[PDB]
């Protein structure tokens, strides 16, 4: 149990229920103190959001090439924020806005962290992320770090087996039902969960 | 009785043995009780699909020498006597008209000691004013002896009273071309008695008695047992002065032939002096059967009562030999009844119910049937023949001899007599009698005309709405009893096609009425009924509009969330007339495009390119809102067409100004840039570009709210009618004609009336007219506020942030920015 006290925890197109900041900034807490980090946001719809905080995130056959895969993840709410959201409509044509999640990693898994200047998902950055992690893709016991396209923002992959020892929250960032598509507006983000989002220092060379 | 639809058809033939009537009484008078009298003697039977109880079908059967009492064509003894029903508060002043309306009589019910209400002395006063013939029954005589414990002189003195206020109500209210239609008990249109034990009486049941203990003609003698006739027990004599030659008091007729025996049983029996008793029932030959032999108090008073004048036989002898039958009140009704020509072939046809002629059948009300959802026309044949398999016109309210609007040539596919909660299928049914239709309630939300004749106007039509203008959020108070919610809410949108039940984007349940008290009642029938679980429901929430009334200032722009998919549009106010004609089918969804575009382009200033290029209406698909394809040479544009469709759906049903629906919204899709592939730009991609898209437009072409107004007509006494004006003063109303009927001291003003500011009217004009006024109002228009939505202080801007705040949003009005591409 890493939720913090009070009700039962649930995701709605009304905003997540249950969850205030206060009560984020105890989980948080509580967290750090049994040797968890934060290590970013990842956005998704609202099914998922209930399977990764109550479930676990669990290993799934995604659209990519094989050595990339792992879970998704970004230091900037924003950047993720893009994805949560449906991304097919139901039979009416009904697109829901879903929910920003926090990761938390164990601080054991901290020393397979790494970074880099290149984009990912590209062939011309498998060499040098494969050089960083000291063996080949796909990741493993280890994560990196780099813009998610050039000139873009920087996005963390976790790999599947690093992914699946992770912790994850609900974020106190709402999206908004009434703007599906629209860009996270600052002016909404917490102060009290900015103060708690500092991320951790990667490794710019292998061990 | 148990009938065959052989012997009810044969019934149904002689129109001129047919009485159409209904009850007019307040329902703390006994109204329910009187009809159950009715229901369980001449009640009908028939010898798997059920309906709302709204007529009931009974059979009376008279003497050759009663038959002959009558002063209208009769044609056998048996006599078909169909009680409509009718509503139980004046408040629902739309149905009481309903009802009167297919009747040509009506049982007025009085109290003894209360006498006439104002409920009852207002609905009479229409009943009147429908041209119907009234028929008094003075009602709870019990409490006058049992409780008061009054004389006969001083129960006679209140009958007298009483009918003299019902006669100072007609001879007032009632329509010059009918003559003297006032009650007099010594002709036997007034009854008394108490529904509560179940007995009643009229003059002629006793003038009947003593005709021959007297050796006279019940005419001579019923004349005697009412008024001033006074029949000395010393002399045996008959005399017009109350006083003996020594100037002793004499009893008059009434109190000593009809009360007296009452007086004595009611004496004998809650006294219970079990020697008088026998004497007294023997000496009026009442015959008591085993168990009842032994009862006493109350029960054994109304046993006896209960057989000595059966209520039901009263009621049934004034309505059979007083009420008139569908052939002669048709005659002096009809003018009244069309909205056309006196002259006219239809018109005339119904003066003479003529079966022969084209049908002219007139649909009164929907019935919630168990044939699935399906709603039975309701309603009476005031001409021709309904028939099997006949097709009809169907003429909706809108609906003008010339223009094609609001018509509908279909077929009947089964006629059936309404027998209360039964349905029984007939080939046939001539003029004159009320009837049941199936296959119509596709064609008509309530009321409507059917004819047969190409040149026939409608019936005098019941203005009416299905327009949800007020709403409330229903939700479980115990989370486990959501299920039950669930089926109790598609159960309440289906006893009811004027009563809407949707789930907004948030989830909420929501139910939407037409009125406060529509409303009112079925949150009451959900939570006792359709539901039965403890429900928490919101204040009454009146709803609106989200408009535009300029085109966009600049060109509305939003990306897809890939960023590969890019919509440019710009929004721009559609015309009123043509927001009209798309809500009253004119310019129809379904409709051919190129028909359509026709339509738009001649009669309504439309390019006809772009009223060829409509990718839908919005919103459900038909709502005053439009798409239009006005890009150049984009490639797969037809690839994202049900995507921007569905998305404009959505934008309709809930607009950004404060998740109201939108009307008079034109958006024209100015530009589109797709990503080649499929997969990039799919619904998840598409519809929330088109949906923030739309959004942007909206708020760059200055937005605007529009609030619901209604149409108020109320009827009222001249005395009363200042009080009509001094409500509406602080009503925001505006008064559009003030109209008197002729000869009456009756007003009728017709004035509208903003829906929010409409929360609780009619009890502020009950208090304002002393109840004599009788509203009735009907949605009619929408109107634009001024003031600007955006601004907080504003009157408009004032109901968006309460409503904003209400649903949980942010307070202040997102900026087009917000939906615009962030760049
Ligand atoms: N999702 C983000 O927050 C995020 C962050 C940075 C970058 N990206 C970019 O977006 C692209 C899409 O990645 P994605 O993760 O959105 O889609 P994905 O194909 O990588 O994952 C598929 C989906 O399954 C869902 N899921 C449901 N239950 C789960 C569980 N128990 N464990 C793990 N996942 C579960 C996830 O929420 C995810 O949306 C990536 O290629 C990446 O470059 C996404």
């Amino acid at each position: 149990a890493f939720l913090g006290d009070g009700g039962d925890v649930s995701f709605s197109t009304r905003g997540t229920q249950n969850w205030t900041v206060e009560r984020l900034l105890q989980a948080h807490r509580q967290l750090e103190e049994r040797g968890y980090v934060f290590v970013g946001y990842h956005g998704t719809f609202l099914e998922a959001a209930q399977s990764i905080v109550f479930g676990g995130v669990r290993a799934r056959s995604q659209d990519l090439d094989a050595i990339w895969r792992g879970f998704y993840i970004a230091g900037d709410p924003a950047l993720a924020y893009g994805y949560a959201q449906d991304q097919e409509p139901d039979a009416r044509g009904r697109i829901r806005n879903g929910a920003l999640l926090r990761v938390y990693v164990p601080r054991s898994s901290l020393p397979g962290f790494y970074r880099t200047s290149l984009t990912l998902a590209a062939p011309e950055a498998a060499g040098e992320v494969e050089r960083l992690i000291g063996h080949p893709l796909p990741l493993r016991l280890d994560a990196i770090t780099g813009p998610h396209e050039e000139g873009g923002r920087l996005e963390t992959i976790l790999g599947w087996p690093l992914a699946e020892r992770t912790v994850v929250i609900p974020s106190a960032i709402p999206t908004d039902p009434r703007n599906v598509g629209g860009d996270l507006d600052p002016s909404s983000i917490p102060d009290k969960e900015q103060a708690i989002s500092a991320l951790p220092d990667y490794a710019s060379q292998p061990g | 009785v148990a009938f065959t639809v052989d012997q009810m058809r044969s019934l149904m033939d002689k129109v001129t043995n047919v009485r159409n009537m209904s009850v007019i009484a307040h329902v703390d008078h006994g109204k329910s009780t009187l009809t159950d009298s009715l229901v369980q003697r001449a009640g009908i039977i028939s010898a798997g699909i059920t309906i709302k109880s709204t007529a009931i079908s009974l059979y009376s059967e008279m003497s050759d020498e009663d038959v002959k009492e009558i002063k209208q064509k009769t044609d056998g003894n048996s006599f078909l006597i169909n009680l409509i029903d009718s509503p139980g508060h004046v408040d629902f002043s739309s149905e009481v008209t309903a009802a009167l309306r297919v009747t040509d009589g009506a049982l007025v019910v009085v109290d003894t000691i209360e006498g006439v209400c104002v409920q009852t002395e207002t609905v009479l006063r229409q009943a009147l004013g429908e041209r119907i013939k009234p028929v008094v029954v003075i009602n709870k005589v019990d409490r006058a002896l049992l409780e008061l414990q009054v004389s006969k002189e001083d129960l006679y003195q209140t009958f007298a009273r009483t009918v003299e206020s019902v006669n100072v109500i007609v001879s007032t209210y009632a329509d010059e071309v009918l003559g003297d239609v006032q009650v007099y008990p010594a002709r036997g249109t007034v009854a008394f008695g108490s529904g509560l034990h179940g007995w009643a009486f009229t003059i002629r049941q006793f003038a009947t008695r003593y005709a021959k203990k007297f050796g006279v003609d019940k005419a001579k003698m019923m004349d005697r047992l009412w008024g001033d006739s006074f029949f000395n027990p010393k002399t045996k004599k008959w005399t017009n002065k109350d006083t003996d030659a020594e100037g002793k008091p004499l009893e008059r007729a009434f109190n000593m032939f009809i009360l007296d025996p009452i007086f004595r049983l009611f004496t004998a029996i809650m006294n219970f002096k079990k020697d008088e008793i026998p004497v007294l029932l023997e000496k009026l030959e009442i015959v008591l059967k085993g168990d009842e032999k032994d009862l006493e108090g109350k029960a054994l008073l109304k046993v006896v009562m209960r057989k000595f004048l059966p209520a039901a036989d009263a009621l049934l002898e004034m309505i059979v030999l007083h009420l008139p039958s569908p052939v002669t009140a048709q005659a002096y009704r009809a003018e009244q009844l069309y909205e056309g020509p006196a002259d006219d072939a239809n018109c005339i046809a119904i003066k003479n119910c003529d079966p022969k002629a084209d049908l002219m059948l007139y649909v009164s009300k929907m019935v919630p049937t168990s044939d699935k959802g399906r709603f039975y026309a309701f309603g009476r044949v005031f001409a021709g023949t309904v028939k099997s398999g006949q097709k009809v016109r169907i003429q909706g309210p809108n609906y003008v001899p010339g223009k094609k609007d609001d018509l509908f040539i279909k077929a009947i596919q089964r006629v059936v007599l309404m027998m209360g909660r039964f349905v029984e299928p007939i080939d046939d049914c001539p003029a004159g009698n009320i009837i049941g239709l199936v296959g119509i309630d596709q064609f008509l939300l309530k009321t409507g005309t059917l004819t047969t004749s190409e040149t026939a106007h409608n019936m005098k039509v019941m203005k009416f709405s299905v327009s949800p203008v007020v709403q409330v959020a229903v939700e479980v108070k115990n989370a486990n009893d959501l299920p039950k919610l669930v089926e109790g809410l598609k159960r309440l949108s289906k006893s009811d096609p004027c009563v809407l039940t949707y789930m907004s984007e948030s989830g909420e349940h929501i139910v939407a009425g037409t009125g406060e008290l529509h409303l009112e009642i079925c949150l009451q029938d959900l939570e006792h009924d359709h539901a039965g679980v403890p429900l928490k429901i919101s204040p009454p929430v009146v709803a609106y509009r989200e408009t535009v009334e300029s085109e966009s200032s600049q060109t509305a722009l939003s990306k897809s969330p890939n960023k590969h998919n890019r919509i440019y549009l710009k929004a721009e106010p559609i015309d009123e007339e043509v927001s009209l004609a798309i809500e009253n089918g004119i310019i129809n969804p379904r409709d051919d495009f190129k028909a359509r575009a026709r339509i738009m382009a001649d009669d309504y200033g439309w390019d006809v390119t772009d009223a060829r290029k409509i990718w839908c209406f919005g919103p459900d698909g038909n709502g005053p809102n439009l798409v239009i394809d006005q890009t150049k040479a984009v490639q797969y544009l037809h690839e994202i067409k049900d995507s921007v469709v569905a998305a404009f759906q959505w934008a309709t049903k809930e607009g950004p100004i404060f998740g109201e629906e939108m009307r008079s919204v034109r958006v024209n899709i100015l530009d589109v840039t797709l990503h080649a592939d499929a997969i990039h730009r799919g619904g998840g991609q598409i519809i929330p570009t088109m949906r923030r898209a739309t959004y942007a437009g909206f708020l760059l072409a200055d937005p605007k709210i529009q609030e619901p107004v209604f149409l108020v007509e109320i009827q009222c006494p001249e005395q009363a009618v200042g009080g009509i004006y001094s409500v509406l003063n602080k009503k925001r109303g505006q008064v559009v004609s003030e109209e008197q009927r002729p000869g009456t001291p009756l007003f009728t003003v017709k004035a509208y009336l903003p829906v929010n500011e409409s929360f609780g009217f009619t009890g502020e004009l009950r208090q304002a007219t002393g109840g004599q006024a009788f509203p009735q109002m009907v949605f009619d228009h929408w109107s634009t506020l001024g003031s600007d939505p955006l601004d907080p202080t504003s009157k408009a801007g004032e109901i968006v942030l309460a409503a904003r705040k209400r649903h949980g949003m942010k307070e202040e009005v997102p900026g087009w920015q917000e939906y615009y591409d962030k760049l």
